């Protein structure tokens, strides 16, 4: 059992969950700077 | 409105240092988060309300 710490000091399956949500939130925000063929991308301008 | 920059938020004293030609700053994802007052030349953060 003592050897277990040496193998740690693996958890990529846990980091992938964090990465997948961070990437969807970074993409969702970036998609606001798109004109989609309009004159501008800002509803006040 | 800072000479064209239109927005809403709370203005507070900042601790950033612009280069001596830059008016305003943006954060990651390209949204304005700091401006410089044209008259007093001080950097102010813009936080959402």
């Amino acid at each position: 059992i003592g050897k277990i710490q040496d193998s740690l000091s693996a958890l990529g399956k846990l980091q992938d969950v964090v990465n997948h949500n961070a990437q969807a939130l970074n993409t969702l925000v970036k998609q606001l700077s798109s004109k989609f063929g309009a004159i501008s991308s800002v509803l006040n301008d | 409105n800072f000479n064209g920059l239109t927005g809403t938020g709370v203005l507070t004293e900042s601790n950033k240092k612009f280069l001596p030609f830059q008016q305003f700053g943006r954060d990651i994802a390209d949204t304005t988060d700091a401006v410089r007052d044209p008259q007093t030349l001080e950097i102010l953060d813009i936080t959402p309300c």
